[PDB]
């Protein structure tokens, strides 16, 4: 059973346990100690850390579980960093593919991957931003894929 | 024939010690002998099948005899919860005095039989030692029958013709009907006549099984189809297994679910079960033609399945030829199907425990599952190993002209690239999440973990009535179509077993299920990356396309072209055996640490401390090896001192494997020359000269023997830890 | 004995014979190549099978292939 | 639970041992 | 056939099977493998330049 | 329960059978 | 080379094998006369029955227990190797006389050490 | 590995530790070497299992980086 | 040993007392005029042939293969010719018609005593 996390009791027991247990280290230093100030900022980083989990689903353990159905009530858990992440490595994959299909036709392609042409590298590094409708427009052009490359026997 | 390898003259000319090792390891390789053609091959594997079966029935007569003679079986029948099931007795002359006090259970000093055998023999209806003796003689006779046949079908005019072996057509008419259909029907003839009355108190031994019908009225007014009388009065609630109290008299009642008391399946359910499976298999026996001619020609069944869509090559035309002529294809399908059957057995022996007073002894249930999982992985790896033997020594791409198989070898690059993709993805997304959860838990904060609820398994448990999640779908919702559709038939006896948290059926699920089941799928996809790699690149790769010429387990190609350590199709075996032991590793560590949380009771001990890796190495390996590694102390010992010894022993097996796996031959081949120099040069021993010349082990054998010590060390270590762990926390 | 077979990619560049430390391979005048040479392996009874030839065989794919056959005294290369 | 049936057992598997060596010296 | 022509191969055991390459040498002296072809990428022996016959020799335009 | 039988069979199969069976198999290398 | 000098040659020469001519039964009876007297030693003081009055008898049954195995190895090695019949220790008959000499001389060495553990 | 495992366990049984009043002696493992170094179950139990208890229980505390350099170094 | 195994006797001549290296190991004296050398196996002997020939002119050299029946053979040189140099006397054995690309599949060699390249 996935209780809403702001009212799970054992979750709040983890709040009391980490605030008080971290406060057991705070019982060593004076009021103006930089260590003591660091544990002030650390207690801030525990109460903010637990109040900013108010819309998760911590179950019977008091530990905030997730959901990967795309329920749209839990899209901020997984599917929004899913689309964000696939944008970032569609960037990286598209930059790497575009740079290799640059340096495949140069003078010395073996030298081009040791010593990156930072001119043309930082050309493609930035130019792969609109990769969904650049791969979709190269894929309709018959250029994204290939045909009749290397293979073994059969 | 002249010396040793009475079968290969390519090894009898060898003067080294390789004639011994390769004389052993190529003994059963019947396809590569001196002059053994096809009829001389099937007429040898057919006899050796009988020798094998007689070894099996000699073994089961072994268990029947030791339980009959050294076990405590009927005393166990008296109190199946209390008394531990005893195995065979001990005769050590090494147990000095203090060991014997750590094994006496009565007059016997026997081992405790952690193999679930008394449970299955107790649900069969064996309630004496006398029936065990008559059964043990009843299988010595059967092993003499099978040795008689294997000796008998190697007698020359009784060696059957190969056209009989190529009656591939009709074995399926007889295995599905006779072996599977009749015998399971015959097994209902046990369960109806023995297990039901000897569970309902009636001692129906071999006397009154024709005078006491299992139903009080039977078979003269019962060809009329009044079959609801056989499911009239079930055994409802107030019954203990073995007596006659609180029990009805119906035979084939399908209640569904468990006993209330013994937490096992009803034997009425198994009688009706094997009866229905029996009828359906006997129906499936009428499938193919014979001398009669009412059935299916298999050529007409693989020829007809060529799609007009055209995507699937020129169809299966070519497959029926390469099953008759092949054997490693047929053995690959055999080990594939038997292996998935074993994993199904393992995934149901704990989940639906069939045997009364199992899931009450928490060691035998923990050994049967792990047993059938390691045997499951061994037989999958056999299916792919003989897959690669099929693609090398048995594959003809001219009879398989652009066949489905030749299509497989065409797109094997996409197959291996995508297996490597999913294996890479799961390996960065189990290990990523376990190192995330383990760093984060390590940094004073179990809360900042990534825990993903495995909602798909929770939803599938909601489809089978587990109401503890709140999805309210087909069976968890009590008003749906399937919920009303079997409301009288088998649901209310079964949802009690589902919604209960005592039994091991449809377990409660945290994110440890998520992260582990992704780790398991990592193991399956890595292990099929290897096996499907060196089964599809078994024949020829762009490193060396000569691979089909060298056979299966050729060593290498030398240092040429960069270096060629382990290119063969035998490497895929050799590496996916490590991945087999690993993957079945994680399966059985996960199962065993799930049930050491259920059986202890603290499920929160699992679900709080299994989402990261020090939960495993802390809460499971460091803690549950404590009654193991206290098996003997400098204060004394106990009964676990065998396993705690074996444990250590098995580590010494395992690491000796590394001596063969890491450090290869040419070290030792120039060290044996120092040993043979020192033996030749010394006095008093240069008389005793070798006959076979001392030679270090060849690099297929060496990787094989290092693999064998890796398996024996692995499996003996974990068989020590399952049994010593659960037998230390209990019994 | 290790059957060494020398196929028709053998353009006769003699790195096989100069690479073999056993003189199992020689060169034979064969009017099928530009150099007119093609290696032969008569004395494969002395052939170790160390595949040092197939390292230094600069053909397309391995004119000279060393199939690991029987194992005699000399082909096992033991000192004693 | 008795002794004579153990003798009968090792008789029957001694005969089965004779079929084991009997099958063994033909293949 | 001619020198310098970009040529795909049709022999399944080459490292450059189904990869185009430039013809260096064409010999007219009864050699069974007269056409010495080298490539962009390189096999395991460090050796791009190999040679072939005429049947395994497909030019392009 | 003939309790004396492991005191006969466990040695005569445990040690002396992998003595004479070493003899039978190892001379059987040279037969 | 070195460790092949005339003291080494003279000492290895008059051993119970390299000496010129003995009947192989007595040639083995000298071998077992050494070894069977020897092998009582590391079973009396260190064996499993070293604390009862069977300190000495377990030396006999254990040591002769090794001796019949060692003669079994003798008969295996003369069975497999030494196929010729040159009547010396390189034969079959001379080797089985060497083995029978090792058995009777070795059990004689065992009983000799056993009766010499009386004092 | 066995030079230091000889070190760090004989000198937690026969040298190191604390003392109390009247010259009393208290090692870290408490004299648990000569009865336990002679086997390997005594070795693996009494040293590689028992001395792990301050490495394995180190999460949440300041030693926990070692608890990360214990697991990953297995890796 | 020399009683049952082939000892390879490399014979050769030189001009100056140089110092080569044995395949046994360690330096050797290298008699200047003419000298033999009994060796164990052929790779040692032709490894000594490469040991000498890649240094300096050592020619008119070849091992007589002493096999224990007594007679000799003529290895290396065989035909007063160096083996990678072409003599028109060596008759070729060990070739097939084409590359690996026309070798038969071993499912055609299966249950027959042929090889996968024979055609
Ligand atoms: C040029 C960038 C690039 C691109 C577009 C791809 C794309 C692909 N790789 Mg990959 N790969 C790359 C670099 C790249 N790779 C490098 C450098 C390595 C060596 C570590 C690998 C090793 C590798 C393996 C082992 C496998 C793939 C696979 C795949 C395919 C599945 C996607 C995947 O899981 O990626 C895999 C991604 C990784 C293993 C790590 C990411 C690789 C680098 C670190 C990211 C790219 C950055 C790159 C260096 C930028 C260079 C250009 C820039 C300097 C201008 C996909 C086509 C799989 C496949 O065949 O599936 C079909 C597969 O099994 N790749
Ligand atoms: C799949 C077929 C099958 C199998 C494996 C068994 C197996 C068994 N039966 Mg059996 N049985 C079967 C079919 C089968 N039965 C059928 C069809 C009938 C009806 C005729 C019986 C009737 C029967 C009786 C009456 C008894 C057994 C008994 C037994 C057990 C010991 C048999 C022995 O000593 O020899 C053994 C587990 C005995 C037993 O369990 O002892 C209590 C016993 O008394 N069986
Ligand atoms: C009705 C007739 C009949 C029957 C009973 C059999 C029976 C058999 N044949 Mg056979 N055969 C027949 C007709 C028949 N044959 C005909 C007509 C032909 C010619 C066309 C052949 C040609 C033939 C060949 C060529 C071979 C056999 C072989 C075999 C044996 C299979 C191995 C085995 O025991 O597996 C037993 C398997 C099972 C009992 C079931 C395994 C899988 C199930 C699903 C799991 C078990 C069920 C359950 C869950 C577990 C119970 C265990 C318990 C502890 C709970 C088996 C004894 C083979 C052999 O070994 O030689 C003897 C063999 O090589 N047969
Ligand atoms: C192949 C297994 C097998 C065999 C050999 C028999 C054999 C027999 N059954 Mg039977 N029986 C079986 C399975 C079997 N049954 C099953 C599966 C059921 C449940 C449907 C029954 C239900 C049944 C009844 C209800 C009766 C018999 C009876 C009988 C006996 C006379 C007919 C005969 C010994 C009759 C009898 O006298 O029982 C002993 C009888 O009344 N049987
Ligand atoms: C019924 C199932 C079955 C059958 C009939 C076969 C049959 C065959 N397999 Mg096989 N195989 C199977 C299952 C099966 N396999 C499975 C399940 C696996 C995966 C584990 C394999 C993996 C496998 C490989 C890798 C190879 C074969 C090969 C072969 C062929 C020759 C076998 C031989 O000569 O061995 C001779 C007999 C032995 C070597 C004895 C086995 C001893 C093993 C190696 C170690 C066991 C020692 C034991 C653990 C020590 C006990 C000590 C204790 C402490 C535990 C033969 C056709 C070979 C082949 O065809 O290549 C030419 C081959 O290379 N198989
Ligand atoms: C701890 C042991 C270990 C680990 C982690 C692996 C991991 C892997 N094996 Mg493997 N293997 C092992 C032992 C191990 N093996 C053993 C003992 C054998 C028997 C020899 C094999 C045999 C074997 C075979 C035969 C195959 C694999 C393959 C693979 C890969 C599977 C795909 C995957 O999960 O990628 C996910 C990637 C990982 C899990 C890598 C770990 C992530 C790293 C640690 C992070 C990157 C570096 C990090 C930033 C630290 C920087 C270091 C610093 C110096 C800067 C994976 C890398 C297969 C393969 O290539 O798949 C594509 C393959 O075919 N293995
Ligand atoms: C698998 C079968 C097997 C069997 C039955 C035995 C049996 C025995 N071992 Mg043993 N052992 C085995 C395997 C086996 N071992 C293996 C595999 C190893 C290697 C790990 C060892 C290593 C080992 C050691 C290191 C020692 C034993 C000892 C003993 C004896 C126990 C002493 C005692 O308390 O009895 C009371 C003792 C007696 C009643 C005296 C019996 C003396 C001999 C055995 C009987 C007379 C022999 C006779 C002259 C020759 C007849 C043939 C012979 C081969 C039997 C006992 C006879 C101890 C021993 O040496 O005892 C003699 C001992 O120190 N064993
Ligand atoms: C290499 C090779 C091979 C391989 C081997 C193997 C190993 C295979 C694999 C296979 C396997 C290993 C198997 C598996 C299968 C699969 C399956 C079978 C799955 C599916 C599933 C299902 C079907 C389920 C579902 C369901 C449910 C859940 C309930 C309801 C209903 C149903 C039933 C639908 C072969 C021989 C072939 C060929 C030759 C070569
Ligand atoms: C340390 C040392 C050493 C060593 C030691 C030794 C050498 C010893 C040995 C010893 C020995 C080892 C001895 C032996 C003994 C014996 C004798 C001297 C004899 C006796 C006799 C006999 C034994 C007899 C027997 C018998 C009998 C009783 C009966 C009948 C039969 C017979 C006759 C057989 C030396 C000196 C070198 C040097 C210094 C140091
Ligand atoms: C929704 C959802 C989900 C998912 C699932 C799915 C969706 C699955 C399926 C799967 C799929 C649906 C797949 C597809 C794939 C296929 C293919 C066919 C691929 C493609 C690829 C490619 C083409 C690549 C390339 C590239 C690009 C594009 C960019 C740049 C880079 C590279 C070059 C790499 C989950 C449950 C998680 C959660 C909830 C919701
Ligand atoms: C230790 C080691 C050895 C040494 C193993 C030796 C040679 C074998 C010793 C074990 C044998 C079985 C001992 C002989 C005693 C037997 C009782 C003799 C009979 C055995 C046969 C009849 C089966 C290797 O030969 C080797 C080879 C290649 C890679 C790694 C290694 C390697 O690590
Ligand atoms: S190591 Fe020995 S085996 Fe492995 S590749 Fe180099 S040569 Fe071939
Ligand atoms: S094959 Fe390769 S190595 Fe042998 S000669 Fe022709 S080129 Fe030189
Ligand atoms: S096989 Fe080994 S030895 Fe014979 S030639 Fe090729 S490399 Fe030289």
């Amino acid at each position: 059973v996935l209780t809403p996390c702001q009212q799970s009791e054992a979750f709040h027991k983890r709040e009391i346990n980490e605030v008080r247990t971290l406060e057991n280290r705070q019982a060593n230093y004076e009021a103006n100690s930089p260590s003591y100030l660091a544990l002030q900022s650390q207690i801030d980083q525990v109460h903010k850390r637990f109040d900013k989990y108010g819309t998760l689903l911590c179950g019977q353990d008091g530990l905030p579980h997730l959901i990967t159905d795309g329920d749209w009530r839990h899209a901020r858990e997984f599917t929004i960093p899913a689309l964000l992440f696939l944008y970032i490595t569609g960037w990286i994959g598209w930059v790497g593919r575009s740079y290799l299909k640059y340096t495949k036709e140069t003078k010395n392609p073996t030298e081009q991957e040791i010593i990156l042409d930072v001119p043309m590298a930082l050309k493609y590094m930035l130019s792969g931003f609109l990769w969904p409708l650049s791969a979709w427009q190269e894929y309709r052009s018959g250029q994204l894929l290939a045909k009749e490359d290397e293979i073994t026997v059969s | 024939a002249t010396k040793f390898p009475k079968f290969s003259q390519a090894l009898a000319s060898d003067p080294t010690t390789r004639r011994i090792w390769y004389g052993i390891a190529t003994a059963h390789d019947f396809e590569s002998h001196d002059g053994m053609t096809e009829e001389n091959l099937y007429q040898k594997i057919f006899a050796s099948h009988f020798g094998h079966l007689a070894i099996i029935f000699l073994w089961t007569s072994g268990n029947l005899f030791h339980v009959a003679w050294q076990g405590n079986f009927e005393q166990w029948v008296a109190n199946p919860l209390k008394t531990k099931p005893l195995a065979h007795a001990i005769w050590d002359p090494h147990f000095g005095q203090a060991a014997l006090k750590a094994f006496t259970r009565g007059d016997t000093v026997a081992n405790i039989s952690y193999s679930g055998v008394y449970h299955w023999w107790y649900t069969i209806g064996i309630r004496n030692n006398v029936e065990l003796y008559t059964g043990a003689l009843g299988l010595l006779v059967l092993s003499a029958v099978f040795l008689l046949a294997g000796w008998l079908h190697i007698q020359p005019k009784f060696k059957p013709s190969l056209s009989w072996f190529k009656n591939n057509e009709s074995r399926l008419n007889h295995h599905l009907a006779g072996l599977f259909g009749v015998s399971s029907l015959a097994w209902t003839g046990h369960l109806v006549h023995v297990a039901i009355p000897a569970s309902r108190g009636q001692h129906v031994g071999w006397d009154n099984f024709i005078m006491t019908p299992p139903h009080p009225a039977g078979l003269q007014p019962f060809f009329t189809g009044n079959w609801s009388v056989y499911a009239q009065s079930p055994d409802s609630m107030q019954h203990v297994f073995g007596t006659s109290q609180g029990a009805g008299t119906a035979i084939l009642t399908f209640l569904g679910g468990f006993h209330p008391q013994t937490q096992s399946l009803w034997l009425t359910d198994m009688a009706h079960h094997h009866l229905a499976i029996a009828v359906i298999f006997i129906v499936a026996g009428h499938m193919y033609r014979t001398n009669f001619g009412i059935g299916h020609n298999l050529k007409t069944i693989l020829e007809a399945h060529r799609p007009p869509s055209g995507r699937l090559g020129k169809g299966h035309i070519g497959i029926y030829q390469t099953l008759t002529n092949s054997l490693h294809f047929q053995l690959g399908l055999a080990l594939a199907s038997l292996s998935v059957v074993t994993s199904l057995v393992a995934q149901h022996m704990y989940a639906m425990p069939p045997y009364a007073y199992m899931a009450f002894d928490y060691v035998t249930q923990s050994a049967l599952y792990t047993h059938h999982q390691y045997i499951a992985g061994l037989l999958i790896v056999g299916a792919f190993a003989h897959g690669a033997i099929f693609f090398i020594r048995d594959y003809d791409p001219e009879q398989n002209q652009d066949n489905v198989l030749a299509r497989m070898l065409a797109h094997k690059e996409a197959v291996i690239s995508h297996l490597s993709w999913v294996s890479l993805f799961l390996g960065f997304h189990t290990l990523g999440l376990y190192v995330h959860n383990d760093v984060v838990v390590a940094f004073g904060n179990p809360e900042k973990q990534i825990l993903i609820e495995p909602i798909f398994a929770q939803w599938i448990q909601a489809t089978s009535g587990k109401m503890l999640y709140g999805f309210q779908v087909l069976l968890s919702s009590s008003t749906s179509n399937a919920s009303v559709a079997a409301q009288q038939l088998w649901l209310p006896g079964w949802l009690e077993a589902v919604n209960n948290e005592s039994n091991s059926l449809f377990l409660t699920i945290g994110p440890g299920d998520f992260l582990v089941h992704h780790a398991i799928a990592l193991g399956l996809h890595t292990t099929t990356l290897i096996l499907v790699k060196g089964a599809l690149d078994a024949r020829g790769s762009k490193l060396m396309p000569d691979k089909k010429d060298f056979g299966y387990s050729f060593p290498c190609d030398g240092p040429g072209r960069g270096g060629t350590c382990d290119i063969s199709a035998w490497d895929a075996f050799y590496l996916a055996m490590f991945w087999m032991l690993n993957t079945i590793g994680w399966v059985t560590f996960y199962w065993h640490w799930k049930h050491l949380s259920l059986w202890q009771g603290n499920v929160a001990q699992f679900n709080e401390s299994s989402t990261y890796l020090m939960g495993w190495l802390r809460d499971y390996l460091w803690l549950n090896s404590s009654p193991l590694i206290n098996g003997y102390n400098p204060y004394g010992m106990n009964s676990l001192a065998v396993w705690s010894w074996m444990f250590l022993f098995a580590h010494l097996v395992w690491a000796t494997g590394f001596m063969f796996l890491i450090s290869w031959r040419g070290y030792w081949q120039e060290l044996i020359e120092t040993l043979a120099w020192a033996h030749e040069r010394t006095p008093l021993a240069n008389l005793i000269r070798w006959k076979d010349k001392p030679v270090a082990l060849s690099i297929v054998q060496a990787r094989l023997v290092g693999l064998v010590h890796f398996t024996v060390g692995y499996i003996l270590t974990y068989a020590a830890f399952v049994i010593a762990s659960t037998a230390g926390k209990f019994s | 004995a290790h059957t060494v077979k020398i196929y028709d990619n053998c353009i006769g560049c003699t790195q096989c014979v100069r690479a073999c430390p056993l003189d199992v391979l020689e060169m034979v005048p064969w009017d099928g190549c530009k150099a007119g040479q093609m290696a032969s392996a008569p004395r494969t009874e002395d052939c170790v099978g160390c595949k040092r030839c197939e390292t230094a065989c600069p053909t397309d794919f391995l004119s000279i292939r060393v199939y690991l056959g029987g194992e005699t005294t000399r082909s096992m290369g033991l000192a004693y | 639970i008795t002794d004579n049936q153990v003798f009968v057992a090792l008789i029957m598997a001694l005969v089965c041992g004779y079929l084991a060596v009997k099958l063994a010296k033909q293949l | 056939i001619k020198k310098g022509s970009l040529v795909k191969i049709l022999r399944p055991e080459s490292f450059w099977y189904n990869e185009v390459g430039t013809v260096v040498n064409v010999e007219t002296s009864k050699v069974l493998y007269p056409v010495l072809v080298r490539f962009d990428k390189v096999n395991y022996s460090g050796l791009n330049s190999t040679n072939f016959s005429l049947d395994e020799l497909v030019e392009i335009k | 329960s003939a309790s004396y039988l492991p005191s006969i069979l466990v040695p005569t199969v445990g040690l002396i059978l992998p003595f004479a069976s070493m003899a039978i198999l190892f001379i059987a290398i040279e037969k | 080379p070195i460790n092949s000098s005339s003291l080494t040659r003279a000492y290895l020469s008059q051993l119970p094998i390299y000496r010129r001519g003995v009947s192989p039964f007595l040639r083995g009876l000298e071998i077992g006369m050494a070894h069977g007297y020897f092998l009582i030693g590391p079973f009396v003081q260190l064996g499993p029955l070293r604390n009862t009055d069977i300190k000495y008898l377990a030396g006999l049954l254990s040591a002769i227990g090794l001796i019949v195995i060692l003669t079994l190895g003798m008969l295996l090695y003369g069975a497999v190797s030494f196929t010729n019949d040159s009547q010396d220790l390189e034969s079959v008959d001379g080797w089985r006389q060497l083995a029978s000499g090792f058995l009777l001389g070795a059990v004689g060495g065992a009983g000799f050490a056993y009766l010499l553990l009386t004092l | 590995s066995i030079v230091i495992f000889h070190f760090s366990w004989k000198m937690q049984s026969d040298v190191w530790g604390t003392v109390t009043s009247n010259g009393a002696i208290s090692h870290i493992t408490g004299g648990n070497f000569a009865q336990s170094a002679i086997t390997i179950n005594g070795w693996l139990r009494d040293f590689l299992w028992a001395q792990a208890s301050q490495v394995i229980q180190s999460y949440g505390s300041s030693l926990s980086a070692y608890g990360l350099m214990f697991l990953g170094a297995h890796f | 040993c020399a009683e049952t195994e082939e000892k390879y006797a490399m014979t050769w001549s030189s001009d100056q007392q140089h110092i080569f290296e044995m395949p046994t190991g360690g330096a050797a004296v290298m008699n200047s005029g003419d000298n033999l050398l009994y060796l164990a196996r052929k790779e040692q002997a032709l490894a000594l042939a490469t040991q000498l020939r890649t240094q300096f002119k050592i020619q008119d050299y070849k091992i007589y293969r002493i096999f224990p029946s007594g007679e000799v053979q003529y290895l290396h040189p065989k035909d007063g010719v160096l083996p990678y140099q072409v003599n028109k006397g060596r008759e070729q054995v060990g070739r097939v018609k084409s590359t690996i690309g026309k070798n038969v599949n071993p499912a055609q060699v299966k249950f027959t005593s042929k090889a996968t390249y024979d055609r």
